[PDB]
């Protein structure tokens, strides 16, 4: 069993990706995961896993290119050999987890497209019909960073996206982002017509849904147009409310 | 989750890398919390006030004030930390925040509304010698321990 968290199923910095993989691998002594790209670059990293088969690896970096990635997990069956041990490089019977990456480092060198890498690693590993291991097959689209307000809208029921909050109540504000929940944080600033800043909160803490709501109170405000800035150390958006003394229903 | 090995009588530190453990235990550690309390809601510009707050886990720690940009680094004066007691609360004395030398202070002698906050001795020059001597950016200053809290200065007055 294995899973991949993706913040909106893609990984935002490019440079220097960051991926979490939990699972129940029982019977086995260690998982290895590859990471091959359309154009064919291949990253592999092996994983120990604890004695009562759970494996969890937190912070795995990702340095392959911009575009489209598809993830296995390896797991040697019962022969504890990567399938028959027939490599096309490797010895017979010995082929381990180790032994198949010194395959890997064949495949990126030749010129193969990243669809062929599909194409061979199942058919040599677990195509081969005498073959007993396990994968298991996830995807996500490797693309830039991204951070963005999607609702702002008072306690009450709403998810248009803007909605006039009147004062002496809290508003949520609603936004989306494919940071690390816990290793970065959103920092939102609130200023009216002249450069004033009234409200400033932080977050550092949302689930793997990707959505993440500030709280900000209303209870000294005045009425007119305010402005909603968050950043990350990144691109920086910007939205604009109005606040009312009361509202319409 | 940081766990801990033993080994058996009469191993060797080298030879011990591969070999299992004979038994085990683990801890959890979490990152403690450093805010302030004293400087914070109204300042009069000129005047001295009190540095108050706590800091769980901390031994050096510094004030900084950002106001659109650089978190720019208030020269509080003697070795620019405050330690942190057994009760892990930490105070200062009376201090005029814009009296002060320093470009820092210069910031908080225009009259507006700006933001204040303590970082643990982590930061130690970025990375350096053992003198907290920066301005550290948005990221830096977030990356470790820290707390920051709204506060606007008001003019003179009697």
């Amino acid at each position: 069993t294995g899973q991949f968290t993706t913040i909106n199923g893609q990984v935002a910095p490019v440079e220097t990706g960051t991926v979490d993989i939990n699972g129940t691998a029982s019977g086995a002594n260690s998982v290895l995961v590859i990471f091959v790209d359309e154009r064919g670059n291949v990253n592999y990293q092996e994983v120990s896993v604890d004695s009562d088969g759970t494996y969890d690896e937190d912070d795995i970096t990702v340095g392959l290119t911009q575009g489209r990635v598809t993830a296995h997990i390896l797991s040697v069956g019962r022969d504890s050999a990567i399938g028959d041990g027939s490599l096309p490089s490797g010895p017979s019977n010995g082929a381990t987890l180790n032994d198949l990456t010194g395959y890997l480092d064949t495949l990126d060198q030749n010129n193969n497209n990243g669809e062929q890498i599909n194409e061979l690693i199942a058919s040599e590993t677990v195509d081969e019909t005498a073959s007993d291991d396990l994968i298991v097959t996830e995807t996500f689209r490797l693309a830039e960073s991204s951070t963005s307000i999607d609702s702002i809208y008072p306690d009450a029921a709403e998810a248009a996206g803007i909605n006039p909050v009147a004062t002496g109540e809290t508003m949520v504000i609603a936004g989306s982002t494919n940071l690390k929940p816990d290793d970065n944080t959103i920092s939102i600033e609130v200023t009216n017509e002249d450069g004033t800043s009234v409200a400033l909160e932080d977050t550092d803490e949302w689930n793997n849904d990707g959505q993440w709501m500030v709280e900000i109170d209303t209870t000294d405000f005045e009425t007119g147009t305010f402005t909603v800035e968050a950043d990350d150390g990144d691109n920086t958006d910007t939205v604009n409310v109005e606040v009312v003394s009361e509202r319409e229903d | 989750e940081v766990d801990l090995e033993v080994y058996d009588a009469g191993v060797s530190a080298t030879a011990a890398v591969g070999q299992d453990a004979t038994n085990d235990i683990t801890l959890t550690i979490e990152e403690g919390g450093t805010t302030l309390s004293s400087p914070t809601g109204q300042y009069v510009v000129g005047s001295e006030v009190d540095i108050n707050g706590t800091a769980t886990s901390s031994d050096s720690v510094a004030i900084y004030v950002r106001d659109d940009g650089d978190w720019q680094l208030l020269e509080i004066g003697g070795d620019n930390e405050i330690s942190v007691d057994s009760d892990d609360t930490f105070e200062e004395e009376d201090i005029a925040l814009s009296g002060l030398s320093g470009d820092g202070s210069s910031i908080l002698s225009l009259t507006g509304t700006y933001r204040i906050g303590v970082i643990d001795a982590s930061d130690a020059d970025v990375g350096g010698d053992g003198s907290v001597d920066d301005s550290l950016t948005t990221s830096e200053f977030t990356s470790g321990v820290s707390s920051s809290n709204s506060i606007r200065v008001t003019d003179q007055a009697l």
